[PDB]
Protein backbone atom coordinates (compact mmCIF):
# COMPACT_ATOMS: atom_id res chain seq x y z
CA UNK A 1 0.00 0.00 0.00
CA UNK A 2 3.07 2.16 0.32
CA UNK A 3 4.08 4.77 -2.17
CA UNK A 4 7.30 3.74 -3.87
CA UNK A 5 9.52 6.36 -5.44
CA UNK A 6 11.80 6.11 -8.45
CA UNK A 7 15.31 5.44 -7.17
CA UNK A 8 16.77 7.54 -9.98
CA UNK A 9 14.53 10.49 -9.10
CA UNK A 10 12.49 10.80 -5.90
CA UNK A 11 9.06 11.15 -7.46
CA UNK A 12 5.66 9.59 -6.95
CA UNK A 13 5.38 6.36 -8.93
CA UNK A 14 2.13 5.59 -10.70
CA UNK A 15 0.63 2.26 -11.72
CA UNK A 16 0.30 1.54 -15.41
CA UNK A 17 -0.54 -1.75 -17.06
CA UNK A 18 1.44 -3.71 -19.64
CA UNK A 19 -0.38 -3.81 -22.96
CA UNK A 20 0.30 -7.48 -23.70
CA UNK A 21 2.36 -9.13 -20.95
CA UNK A 22 -0.44 -8.44 -18.43
CA UNK A 23 1.60 -7.12 -15.51
CA UNK A 24 1.46 -3.94 -13.48
CA UNK A 25 4.56 -1.91 -14.27
CA UNK A 26 5.17 1.08 -11.99
CA UNK A 27 6.63 3.48 -14.53
CA UNK A 28 8.00 6.81 -13.42
CA UNK A 29 6.25 9.81 -14.92
CA UNK A 30 9.41 11.85 -14.56
CA UNK A 31 12.03 9.50 -15.95
CA UNK A 32 11.91 6.28 -17.93
CA UNK A 33 12.47 3.93 -14.95
CA UNK A 34 9.89 1.16 -14.66
CA UNK A 35 9.28 -1.57 -12.08
CA UNK A 36 6.95 -4.56 -11.86
CA UNK A 37 4.49 -4.71 -8.95
CA UNK A 38 4.64 -7.35 -6.24
CA UNK A 39 0.87 -7.55 -5.73
CA UNK A 40 -2.24 -6.68 -7.76
CA UNK A 41 -3.32 -4.44 -4.85
CA UNK A 42 -3.32 -0.80 -5.95
CA UNK A 43 -5.87 1.25 -4.01
CA UNK A 44 -7.49 0.76 -0.62
CA UNK A 45 -10.11 2.98 1.03
CA UNK A 46 -10.57 1.47 4.57
CA UNK A 47 -13.84 3.11 5.60
CA UNK A 48 -13.65 1.65 9.15
CA UNK A 49 -10.70 1.95 11.54
CA UNK A 50 -10.24 1.52 15.29
CA UNK A 51 -6.59 2.46 15.67
CA UNK A 52 -4.54 4.95 17.66
CA UNK A 53 -4.91 4.20 21.37
CA UNK A 54 -1.32 3.06 21.93
CA UNK A 55 1.47 4.99 20.24
CA UNK A 56 3.18 8.29 20.95
CA UNK A 57 5.47 6.56 23.42
CA UNK A 58 8.84 8.12 24.11
CA UNK A 59 11.60 6.13 25.80
CA UNK A 60 11.30 8.34 28.93
CA UNK A 61 7.53 8.65 29.46
CA UNK A 62 8.15 8.18 33.19
CA UNK A 63 10.57 11.12 33.26
CA UNK A 64 7.54 13.41 33.26
CA UNK A 65 6.23 13.88 36.83
CA UNK A 66 2.54 14.34 36.02
CA UNK A 67 1.68 10.71 35.24
CA UNK A 68 0.22 8.75 38.17
CA UNK A 69 1.92 5.73 39.70
CA UNK A 70 0.53 2.39 40.87
CA UNK A 71 1.72 -0.97 42.22
CA UNK A 72 0.70 -3.51 39.57
CA UNK A 73 3.77 -5.22 38.17
CA UNK A 74 5.15 -5.76 34.70
CA UNK A 75 4.57 -9.39 33.66
CA UNK A 76 8.11 -9.79 32.29
CA UNK A 77 10.36 -8.20 34.94
CA UNK A 78 8.01 -8.47 38.01
CA UNK A 79 9.06 -5.01 39.29
CA UNK A 80 6.22 -3.42 41.21
CA UNK A 81 6.75 0.10 39.89
CA UNK A 82 4.85 1.18 36.78
CA UNK A 83 3.35 4.06 34.85
CA UNK A 84 -0.29 3.73 33.79
CA UNK A 85 -2.37 5.96 31.53
CA UNK A 86 -5.44 5.59 29.35
CA UNK A 87 -5.91 5.53 25.56
CA UNK A 88 -4.06 7.93 23.28
CA UNK A 89 -6.99 7.91 20.87
CA UNK A 90 -9.98 10.08 21.71
CA UNK A 91 -13.19 9.25 19.91
CA UNK A 92 -16.62 9.45 21.46
CA UNK A 93 -16.56 5.61 21.61
CA UNK A 94 -13.03 4.79 22.72
CA UNK A 95 -12.69 2.37 25.60
CA UNK A 96 -11.62 2.50 29.26
CA UNK A 97 -8.92 -0.01 28.59
CA UNK A 98 -5.73 1.07 30.25
CA UNK A 99 -2.13 0.98 29.15
CA UNK A 100 0.60 0.14 31.64
CA UNK A 101 4.20 1.06 30.84
CA UNK A 102 7.10 0.08 33.07
CA UNK A 103 10.65 1.35 33.42
CA UNK A 104 12.50 -1.88 34.25
CA UNK A 105 11.18 -4.08 31.45
CA UNK A 106 10.36 -0.86 29.48
CA UNK A 107 7.32 -2.68 28.15
CA UNK A 108 3.68 -1.87 27.38
CA UNK A 109 0.93 -4.18 28.65
CA UNK A 110 -2.81 -3.94 29.25
CA UNK A 111 -5.47 -5.00 31.74
CA UNK A 112 -7.95 -6.71 29.37
CA UNK A 113 -8.85 -10.35 29.96
CA UNK A 114 -11.53 -11.18 27.37
CA UNK B 1 -8.22 20.53 36.80
CA UNK B 2 -4.37 20.72 36.82
CA UNK B 3 -4.25 19.79 40.50
CA UNK B 4 -4.76 16.02 40.30
CA UNK B 5 -2.78 13.32 38.61
CA UNK B 6 -3.64 12.26 35.06
CA UNK B 7 -6.60 10.27 33.73
CA UNK B 8 -8.99 9.78 36.63
CA UNK B 9 -12.75 9.34 36.97
CA UNK B 10 -12.94 9.15 40.76
CA UNK B 11 -15.65 11.15 42.60
CA UNK B 12 -12.92 13.50 43.76
CA UNK B 13 -11.49 13.69 40.22
CA UNK B 14 -14.55 14.85 38.31
CA UNK B 15 -15.65 16.42 41.55
CA UNK B 16 -18.59 14.84 43.20
CA UNK B 17 -19.06 17.02 46.25
CA UNK B 18 -18.39 15.06 49.42
CA UNK B 19 -18.95 17.47 52.29
CA UNK B 20 -21.99 19.31 53.58
CA UNK B 21 -22.08 23.07 53.96
CA UNK B 22 -21.45 23.11 57.69
CA UNK B 23 -18.08 21.39 57.89
CA UNK B 24 -16.78 23.47 54.97
CA UNK B 25 -15.52 22.69 51.50
CA UNK B 26 -12.40 22.02 49.63
CA UNK B 27 -11.43 24.69 47.04
CA UNK B 28 -12.12 22.25 44.19
CA UNK B 29 -15.72 21.81 45.37
CA UNK B 30 -15.96 25.59 45.79
CA UNK B 31 -14.89 26.00 42.17
CA UNK B 32 -17.37 23.42 40.84
CA UNK B 33 -20.15 25.06 42.86
CA UNK B 34 -19.30 28.39 41.22
CA UNK B 35 -19.40 26.64 37.82
CA UNK B 36 -22.94 25.33 38.23
CA UNK B 37 -24.19 28.61 39.67
CA UNK B 38 -22.71 30.64 36.80
CA UNK B 39 -24.39 28.30 34.30
CA UNK B 40 -27.74 28.98 36.00
CA UNK B 41 -27.19 32.73 35.84
CA UNK B 42 -26.26 32.85 32.13
CA UNK B 43 -29.20 30.66 31.05
CA UNK B 44 -31.61 32.88 33.01
CA UNK B 45 -30.16 36.10 31.56
CA UNK B 46 -30.60 34.89 27.96
CA UNK B 47 -33.97 33.16 28.39
CA UNK B 48 -35.59 36.32 29.81
CA UNK B 49 -35.06 38.26 26.56
CA UNK B 50 -36.17 35.33 24.41
CA UNK B 51 -39.35 34.71 26.44
CA UNK B 52 -40.17 38.44 26.36
CA UNK B 53 -39.95 38.48 22.56
CA UNK B 54 -42.12 35.39 22.07
CA UNK B 55 -44.70 36.62 24.62
CA UNK B 56 -45.03 39.95 22.83
CA UNK C 1 18.09 33.49 44.14
CA UNK C 2 15.20 31.33 42.98
CA UNK C 3 12.67 30.49 45.67
CA UNK C 4 9.47 31.51 43.90
CA UNK C 5 8.80 31.31 40.20
CA UNK C 6 6.32 32.91 37.85
CA UNK C 7 4.19 30.38 35.97
CA UNK C 8 1.83 31.64 33.29
CA UNK C 9 -1.70 30.59 32.29
CA UNK C 10 -0.29 28.14 29.76
CA UNK C 11 2.27 25.99 31.51
CA UNK C 12 0.37 24.16 34.23
CA UNK C 13 -0.09 20.90 32.28
CA UNK C 14 3.59 20.12 32.95
CA UNK C 15 3.06 20.75 36.67
CA UNK C 16 1.44 18.96 39.59
CA UNK C 17 0.12 21.36 42.27
CA UNK C 18 -0.27 20.98 46.05
CA UNK C 19 -3.18 22.67 47.85
CA UNK C 20 -1.51 22.88 51.21
CA UNK C 21 2.16 23.08 52.25
CA UNK C 22 1.74 19.69 54.02
CA UNK C 23 -1.29 18.20 52.21
CA UNK C 24 0.61 14.99 51.38
CA UNK C 25 4.13 16.27 52.06
CA UNK C 26 4.80 13.88 54.95
CA UNK C 27 4.67 10.41 53.47
CA UNK C 28 -14.98 16.15 63.62
CA UNK C 29 -13.75 19.20 61.73
CA UNK C 30 -14.08 18.55 57.97
CA UNK C 31 -12.74 16.26 55.24
CA UNK C 32 -9.60 16.95 53.14
CA UNK C 33 0.10 11.60 44.97
CA UNK D 1 -32.23 -29.97 -21.94
CA UNK D 2 -29.27 -27.77 -21.01
CA UNK D 3 -30.12 -27.45 -17.31
CA UNK D 4 -31.18 -31.08 -16.91
CA UNK D 5 -27.86 -32.19 -18.35
CA UNK D 6 -25.72 -29.56 -16.58
CA UNK D 7 -27.00 -30.23 -13.06
CA UNK D 8 -26.73 -34.00 -13.70
CA UNK D 9 -23.09 -33.50 -14.72
CA UNK D 10 -22.62 -31.32 -11.62
CA UNK D 11 -23.86 -34.13 -9.39
CA UNK D 12 -21.67 -36.56 -11.37
CA UNK D 13 -18.70 -34.37 -10.46
CA UNK D 14 -19.60 -33.74 -6.81
CA UNK D 15 -20.26 -37.43 -6.20
CA UNK D 16 -17.20 -38.80 -8.02
CA UNK D 17 -14.92 -36.27 -6.27
CA UNK D 18 -15.88 -37.64 -2.84
CA UNK D 19 -13.67 -39.83 -0.71
CA UNK D 20 -16.84 -41.91 -0.64
CA UNK D 21 -16.15 -43.43 -4.05
CA UNK D 22 -18.96 -44.49 -6.45
CA UNK D 23 -18.81 -48.25 -7.13
CA UNK D 24 -22.61 -47.96 -7.01
CA UNK D 25 -22.44 -45.39 -9.80
CA UNK D 26 -25.86 -46.48 -11.06
CA UNK D 27 -27.24 -45.84 -7.54
CA UNK D 28 -25.52 -42.46 -7.50
CA UNK D 29 -26.87 -41.40 -10.88
CA UNK D 30 -30.27 -42.61 -9.65
CA UNK D 31 -29.72 -40.28 -6.67
CA UNK D 32 -28.71 -37.51 -9.08
CA UNK D 33 -31.73 -37.94 -11.35
CA UNK D 34 -33.99 -38.07 -8.26
CA UNK D 35 -32.34 -34.87 -7.02
CA UNK D 36 -32.81 -33.10 -10.33
CA UNK D 37 -36.40 -34.28 -10.86
CA UNK D 38 -37.44 -33.05 -7.44
CA UNK D 39 -35.34 -29.94 -8.06
CA UNK D 40 -37.39 -29.08 -11.14
CA UNK D 41 -40.61 -29.65 -9.11
CA UNK D 42 -40.24 -26.13 -7.76
CA UNK D 43 -39.55 -24.57 -11.15
CA UNK D 44 -39.31 -27.04 -14.12
CA UNK D 45 -36.65 -24.65 -15.53
CA UNK D 46 -39.43 -22.06 -15.89
CA UNK D 47 -38.74 -19.91 -12.81
CA UNK D 48 -35.68 -17.75 -12.13
CA UNK D 49 -35.37 -19.12 -8.56
CA UNK D 50 -34.17 -22.52 -9.87
CA UNK D 51 -30.48 -21.58 -9.93
CA UNK D 52 -30.58 -20.10 -6.40
CA UNK D 53 -31.61 -23.35 -4.68
CA UNK D 54 -29.09 -25.16 -6.88
CA UNK D 55 -26.34 -22.76 -5.74
CA UNK D 56 -27.36 -23.27 -2.10
CA UNK D 57 -27.22 -27.07 -2.21
CA UNK D 58 -24.21 -27.14 -4.57
CA UNK D 59 -21.94 -24.91 -2.53
CA UNK D 60 -23.18 -26.54 0.69
CA UNK D 61 -21.79 -29.79 -0.76
CA UNK D 62 -18.57 -28.11 -1.96
CA UNK D 63 -18.29 -26.08 1.30
CA UNK D 64 -15.80 -28.21 3.36
CA UNK D 65 -16.46 -27.15 6.28
CA UNK D 66 -18.13 -29.58 6.10
CA UNK D 67 -17.13 -32.70 4.14
CA UNK D 68 -19.49 -34.92 6.18
CA UNK D 69 -22.47 -33.56 4.22
CA UNK D 70 -21.30 -35.78 1.34
CA UNK D 71 -21.36 -38.86 3.59
CA UNK D 72 -24.78 -38.11 5.07
CA UNK D 73 -26.24 -37.23 1.65
CA UNK D 74 -24.92 -40.49 0.17
CA UNK D 75 -26.03 -42.61 3.15
CA UNK D 76 -29.39 -40.90 3.61
CA UNK D 77 -31.15 -37.54 3.91
CA UNK D 78 -33.15 -37.99 0.72
CA UNK D 79 -33.18 -35.44 -2.10
CA UNK D 80 -36.97 -34.66 -2.47
CA UNK D 81 -36.80 -33.69 1.19
CA UNK D 82 -34.00 -31.24 0.43
CA UNK D 83 -35.90 -28.97 -1.84
CA UNK D 84 -38.65 -28.44 0.74
CA UNK D 85 -36.16 -28.16 3.63
CA UNK D 86 -34.58 -24.75 2.83
CA UNK D 87 -32.35 -25.61 5.80
CA UNK D 88 -29.29 -23.70 4.53
CA UNK D 89 -28.78 -21.98 7.88
CA UNK D 90 -29.52 -25.27 9.66
CA UNK D 91 -26.83 -27.37 8.01
CA UNK D 92 -23.08 -27.40 7.34
CA UNK D 93 -22.02 -26.94 10.19
CA UNK D 94 -23.36 -26.69 13.77
CA UNK D 95 -20.48 -24.51 15.17
CA UNK D 96 -21.41 -21.92 12.55
CA UNK D 97 -25.01 -22.51 13.62
CA UNK D 98 -24.32 -21.69 17.32
CA UNK D 99 -22.29 -18.73 16.08
CA UNK D 100 -25.42 -17.46 14.21
CA UNK D 101 -27.67 -17.78 17.29
CA UNK D 102 -25.11 -15.90 19.41
CA UNK D 103 -25.07 -13.20 16.70
CA UNK D 104 -28.89 -13.05 16.65
CA UNK D 105 -29.04 -12.79 20.46
CA UNK D 106 -26.46 -9.98 20.38
CA UNK D 107 -28.37 -8.06 17.69
CA UNK D 108 -31.73 -8.49 19.45
CA UNK D 109 -30.20 -7.13 22.64
CA UNK D 110 -28.42 -4.22 20.94
CA UNK D 111 -31.48 -3.07 19.06
CA UNK D 112 -33.16 -2.34 22.43
CA UNK D 113 -32.87 1.30 23.51
CA UNK D 114 -32.90 3.68 26.50
CA UNK D 115 -34.61 2.54 29.70
CA UNK D 116 -33.93 5.19 32.41
CA UNK D 117 -35.39 3.65 35.49
CA UNK D 118 -36.88 6.46 37.69
CA UNK D 119 -36.05 5.57 41.33
CA UNK D 120 -39.16 5.72 43.54
CA UNK D 121 -40.06 6.25 47.20
CA UNK D 122 -43.19 6.45 49.35
CA UNK D 123 -42.75 10.05 50.55
CA UNK D 124 -45.53 11.73 48.53
CA UNK D 125 -48.91 10.54 47.23
CA UNK D 126 -50.27 10.36 43.68
CA UNK D 127 -53.19 12.37 42.35
CA UNK D 128 -54.78 9.83 40.00
CA UNK D 129 -54.39 6.58 41.90
CA UNK D 130 -53.23 8.21 45.21
CA UNK D 131 -50.37 5.76 45.72
CA UNK D 132 -46.98 6.30 47.30
CA UNK D 133 -44.89 5.01 44.42
CA UNK D 134 -43.64 8.46 43.49
CA UNK D 135 -41.14 8.49 40.62
CA UNK D 136 -39.55 11.61 42.03
CA UNK D 137 -36.74 13.54 40.35
CA UNK D 138 -35.08 16.79 41.37
CA UNK D 139 -33.71 19.72 39.34
CA UNK D 140 -33.71 23.56 39.33
CA UNK D 141 -35.62 25.71 36.83
CA UNK D 142 -36.44 29.24 37.96
CA UNK D 143 -34.31 32.27 38.83
CA UNK D 144 -31.91 32.72 41.76
CA UNK D 145 -34.65 33.76 44.23
CA UNK D 146 -35.66 30.16 45.11
CA UNK D 147 -34.38 26.61 45.50
CA UNK D 148 -35.39 23.63 43.33
CA UNK D 149 -38.88 22.83 42.07
CA UNK D 150 -39.72 19.53 43.82
CA UNK D 151 -40.72 17.82 40.59
CA UNK D 152 -43.06 14.87 41.04
CA UNK D 153 -44.41 11.94 39.01
CA UNK D 154 -46.25 8.76 40.02
CA UNK D 155 -44.82 5.54 38.60
CA UNK D 156 -47.76 3.32 39.64
CA UNK D 157 -50.00 4.87 36.97
CA UNK D 158 -48.09 7.66 35.22
CA UNK D 159 -49.40 10.74 37.01
CA UNK D 160 -47.07 13.73 36.93
CA UNK D 161 -47.62 16.60 39.37
CA UNK D 162 -45.63 19.17 41.35
CA UNK D 163 -45.36 20.18 44.99
CA UNK D 164 -45.45 23.87 45.92
ZN1 LIG E 1 12.15 8.40 -12.30
ZN1 LIG F 1 8.53 -6.61 33.10
ZN1 LIG G 1 -50.37 7.21 40.54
Amino acid sequence: TTFRFCRDCNNMLYPREDKENNRLLFECRTCSYVEEAGSPLVYRHELITNIGETAGVVQDIGSDPTLPRSDRECPKCHSRENVFFQSQQRRKDTSMVLFFVCLSCSHIFTSDQK
Amino acid sequence: LPHFSKDDYSPESKGFVENSYLRGLTPQEFFFHAMGGREGLIDTAVKTAETGYIQR
Amino acid sequence: EGLVEYIDAEEEESILIAMQPEDLEPAAKRIRA
Amino acid sequence: HKLRDQVLKALYDVLAKESEHPPQSILHTAKAIESEMNKVNNCDTNEAAYKARYRIIYSNVISKNNPDLKHKIANGDITPEFLATCDAKDLAPAPLKQKIEEIAKQNLYNAQGATIERSVTDRFTCGKCKEKKVSYYQLQTRSADEPLTTFCTCEACGNRWKFS
